[PDB]
């Protein structure tokens, strides 16, 4: 015989303080044990699992399963109980391969490592947490037990062990052929590359020989896997990816559930098809979570239910990674929070698609969101390609540059050009960094009582314009921001105003053009029309003339 | 040669920390730098039994052709015990702040020369990710002291005190402070002949056997503060005196015998923002009282080794920068501004990254320890672009202001 290299076992542990499982075997059916022996005395022959002695205290429960429409069993036991005091591993599957990422190739074959899978050596110290039982017939015998000697298909270890074992014997492989590429998923090894396809089939064939060292048969067989690849959600061709058909039902009645998997078809689809929109629908699932809930469509989520519908009509693919080109990532605003972008390489021809939503706070403006929009898409952009693309921006660089000098936070974008595609972010106001000579000068004040919530805003100026107004169920943060709001209203288009209001001076230096706030949005409003506005702000109670007066008119 | 024995702290595991994403250029400078710390026998590849993980990156360092591994231990150093049999920690040296020189040296590579206790080396376990996931991660754990740890300058101390005995004897009026990875070295001599010590105290590490040759070099006697001062003017206008109140009324929270009152009094009226207001005789004594009480120090202003320093920045415009280091609020161990703009000129996150640097040095060579900063910044623009302008071996903590200070205007 020819000798092979034995794989070296993973040491494994269960989790500190913790013994092994014991749990009792379930009564069977005559057949279903008679089954289990047919099994175990097979797997048994091949070494996958051996008989042990009583003294050995664990114990796992065994079922047997139909084949469904056949007459055969198989065996499942159930590792529930030792999955729970078994280690944690490395999980290497998370982190899953962007199709976007990867490059076009000429051939993909697909090899069958299927019988490694079952295969594989389990750490000989911890094979007695893996006992079970087949029960006796009629119970009047001891149950036969056994122990797994490789790693038992559903438990905890075994996709990190296998995968860790199967990337070991590989590496040398890969390492010393540059010119293909090399992937496991369950139990293929798909094989990619340039070359001619003599070549190809070559690497194909030394791979196997490389795999025989370890006495690991493929099948000499022609795979039943081609191209193109029904994988995670996607379909990979050998120049083209997308994703898989997504169709949208047509329902005059729809429920929270159908929504949630509406949203999650739209979600997925945003990776490819450009300008897929799900603020409107998203919405319908708002608190509430009782699922079976029928929810009408608002107009704007039947509207943005149908622009998807367009989008979706005939099919999108996405092109691979070439290395040898600029990444590049285009950005649209397309209104309520919500933004759309391309990243490709050459014209017309997108890699991947995208979408970022609005986060959730009291008050936003679209330069903030578009800065978010740009960190999310260089990030994912650095997990994919390991690049930040050059962006295209619907901002010009005077508005970019006017806006970061004078915020009040560090803020930075990477390379970007502006493109010219409206609708154009912009600043819709900016306040003066001096007060304004010839300006009227309105001193502004509010002021509520707290349980009757009965208040007054208002203002008095330079040239004697006053304005007390009565306010009922209100606050003093709402007074103050009424008060602020009435000097703009009442005075000319270059404004001094004095406030005392420190909350009020929060929302307006973080220079909000929309707020969830009624008030915030008639101030933005106000301060949009003007043509100069300097905001000056001053400790309450100090005896601050024009700013004691109001206060005290305001406060009743 | 002979292991010491490293635990956690009680009831708590090993870090598990999501490597973040990495440029091509950063995973090709490390699965090149890791390839050779492997031949050398500082590092060892790991199995899926190792749950833990710890984040790497690579940098450039000040003035170098070439990366530098850094790992981010913050999460591992947390949880690792504090160091207590032969050390108490080390009485900080109050001189090293007075020095006119203090050069900085990198001495980590000497850790790599003491062996990791072979129960805690799975702790240090880091992965160097692939692009688009596309191979598994390369995972690698120390079989050594690695550079970064809060456990290797303890554990080394012994050896480190050996190497530098001659140089101490031979030079008695020098502090040599460690902290981390870093050797801080002053002196009071001149620059020349400062440098070529420092060179002298090079050659005693490398005859031991063995990025040394580096400097860089601190002027602390230099730094300089921030007292609070008011403006001198001929004409104040209303705004003028409005702002002259408001920075008052913030001072009295600091200095309590601050008065307002007659300086408020002026503004009685409801006058034009731009209009000229004579000052009163009654103001221009209390200003002049106030001025007076703003060149003293603040009442009781101690440090407390048990608590954590607390670094604040103000972003004042135009590559100008503010900072306060204090432990509890209004009592300030030290202020600052840095003008000063070594490129970064059209970026604001590169000149905070450079700030957050220049006070934890600061911090370390006064304190011995690093402040938990808050920083001007969204979180996300931060956690993207912070690593892309780092040059220091270690890391602060940090968390994120996102509501403006008012207070920005008086440390203006
Ligand atoms: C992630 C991955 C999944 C599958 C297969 C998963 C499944 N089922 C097959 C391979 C070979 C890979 N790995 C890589 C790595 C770099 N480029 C590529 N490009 C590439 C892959 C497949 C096709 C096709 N058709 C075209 C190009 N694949
Ligand atoms: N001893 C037989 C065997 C079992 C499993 C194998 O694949 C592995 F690499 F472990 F995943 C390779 C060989
Ligand atoms: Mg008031």
């Amino acid at each position: 015989m020819v000798p092979i290299s034995p794989i070296e076992t993973v040491p494994v542990k269960l989790k500190p303080g913790m013994d092994g499982p014991k749990v009792k075997q379930w009564p069977l059916t005559e057949e279903k044990i008679k089954a289990l022996v047919e099994i175990c005395t097979e797997m048994e022959k091949e070494g996958k699992i051996s008989k042990i002695g009583p003294e050995n205290p664990y114990n796992t429960p065994v079922f047997a399963i139909k084949k469904k429409d056949s007459t055969k069993w198989r065996k499942l036991v159930d590792f529930r109980e030792l999955n729970k005091r078994t280690q944690d591993f490395w999980e290497v599957q998370l982190g899953i391969p962007h199709p976007a990422g990867l490059k076009k190739k000429k051939s993909v074959t697909v090899l069958d490592v299927g019988d490694a899978y079952f295969s594989v050596p389990l750490d000989e110290d911890f094979r007695k947490y893996t006992a079970f039982t087949i029960p006796s017939i009629n119970n009047e015998t001891p149950g036969i037990r056994y122990q797994y000697n490789v790693l038992p298909q559903g438990w905890k270890g075994s996709p990190a062990i296998f995968q860790s074992s199967m990337t070991k014997i590989l590496e040398p492989f890969a390492a010393q052929n540059p010119d293909i590429v090399i992937y496991q998923y369950m139990d293929d090894l798909y094989v990619g590359s340039d070359l001619e396809i003599g070549q190809h089939r070559t690497k194909i064939e030394e791979l196997r020989q490389h795999l025989l060292r370890w006495g690991l048969t493929t099948p000499d067989k022609k795979h039943q896997k081609e191209p193109p690849f029904l994988w995670m959600g996607y379909e990979l061709h050998p120049d083209k990816w997308t994703v898989q058909p997504i169709v949208l039902p047509e329902k005059d009645s729809w429920t929270v559930n159908d929504i949630q998997k509406l949203v999650g078809k739209l979600n997925w689809a945003s990776q490819i098809y450009p300008g897929i929109k799900v603020r409107q629908l998203s919405k319908l699932l708002r608190g509430t979570k009782a699922l079976t809930e029928v929810i009408p469509l608002t107009e704007e989520a039947e509207l943005e239910l149908a622009e998807n519908r367009e989008i979706l009509k005939e099919p999108v693919h996405g092109v691979y990674y070439d290395p040898s080109k600029d990444l590049i990532a285009e950005i649209q605003k397309q209104g309520q929070g919500q933004w759309t972008y391309q990243i490709y390489q050459e014209p017309f021809k997108n890699l991947k698609t995208g979408k970022y939503a609005r986060m959730r706070g009291a008050h936003t403006n679209d330069v903030k969101q578009l800065t978010e929009a740009v960190q999310k898409i260089t990030t994912e952009s650095i997990v994919i390609w390991g690049k930040t693309p050059k962006f295209k921006l619907p901002i010009q660089k005077e508005t970019w540059e006017t806006w970061w000098t004078e915020y009040w936070q560090a803020t930075w974008i990477p390379e970007w050009e502006f493109v010219n595609t409206p609708p154009l972010v912009k600043l819709w106001y900016q306040l003066e960094k001096e007060p304004i000579v010839g300006a009227e000068t309105f001193y502004v004040d509010g002021a509520a009582n707290r349980e009757t919530k009965l208040g007054k805003a208002g203002y008095v100026t330079n040239k004697g314009r006053q304005k007390v107004v009565p306010l009922t169920n209100t606050t003093n943060q709402k007074t103050e921001l009424q008060a602020i709001y009435l000097a703009l209203q009442d005075s000319g288009l270059e404004v001094n105003i004095v406030t005392d209001s420190q909350y009020a001076l929060g929302i307006i230096q973080a220079q909000p053009d929309k707020s969830e706030s009624e008030l915030v949005n008639q101030i933005i409003e106000q301060l949009i029309k003007k043509e100069k506005v300097y905001l000056a702000w001053v400790p309450a109670h100090k005896g601050i003339g024009g700013n004691e007066q109001v206060d005290k008119l305001v406060s009743a | 040669i002979e292991t010491v024995p490293v635990k956690l702290k009680p009831g708590m595991d090993g870090p598990k920390v999501k490597q973040w994403p990495l440029t091509e250029e950063k995973i090709k400078a490390l699965v090149e730098i890791c390839t050779e710390m492997e031949k050398e026998g500082k590092i060892s590849k790991i199995g899926p039994e190792n749950p833990y993980n710890t984040p790497v990156f690579a940098i450039k360092k000040k003035d170098s052709t070439k990366w530098r591994k850094l790992v981010d231990f913050r999460e591992l150093n947390k949880r690792t015990q504090d160091f207590w049999e032969v050390q108490l920690g080390i009485p900080h040296p109050a001189g090293l702040k007075k020095k006119k020189s203090v050069t900085v040296l990198d001495v980590g590579d000497a850790y790599f020369s003491v062996p990791l206790d072979e129960d805690f080396r799975k702790y240090t376990a880091f992965t160097i990710p692939s692009i688009n996931n596309e191979t598994p991660g390369i995972r690698y754990q120390y079989n050594v002291l690695p550079q970064g740890w809060k456990g290797s300058p303890a554990i080394f101390q012994s050896s480190m005190t050996k190497i530098l005995e001659p140089f101490k004897k031979q030079n008695p009026d020098i502090v040599i402070y460690q902290y981390m990875d870093d050797l801080y070295v002053g002196s009071d001599l001149e620059i020349g002949q400062h440098r070529t010590k420092i060179e002298e105290l090079r050659q005693h590490l490398l005859r031991w056997g063995l990025f040394l040759w580096m400097g860089y070099e601190l002027h602390p006697d230099k730094w300089t503060v921030q007292p609070i001062v008011l403006p001198e003017k001929d004409s104040w206008t209303v705004n003028d005196i409005q702002k002259l109140v408001g920075k008052l009324n913030w001072a009295s929270q600091i200095y309590p015998g601050i008065k307002v009152r007659q300086l408020s009094k002026l503004l009685r009226g409801t006058k034009a923002l731009t209009e000229v207001i004579p000052l009163t005789e009654e103001a221009e004594l209390e200003l002049a009282e106030n001025r007076e009480i703003l060149k003293e120090p603040v009442h009781g202003v101690y440090y407390d080794p048990s608590k954590d320093l607390i670094a604040e920045i103000q972003k004042q415009g135009q590559g100008q920068w503010t900072y306060q280091i204090y432990q509890e609020p209004f009592k300030n161990l030290k202020t600052g501004k840095y003008a000063r703009m070594r490129g970064a000129h059209t970026n604001d996150v590169k000149q905070l990254t450079e700030a957050v640097q220049k006070i934890t040095t600061e911090s370390i060579v006064i304190w011995g320890k690093t402040p938990k900063f808050k920083l001007p910044i969204q979180k996300e623009t931060w956690e993207t672009w912070w690593t892309e302008y780092w040059q220091a071996t270690w890391i602060p903590e940090w968390e994120f202001v996102n509501t403006p200070p008012l207070v920005k205007l008086w440390y203006q």
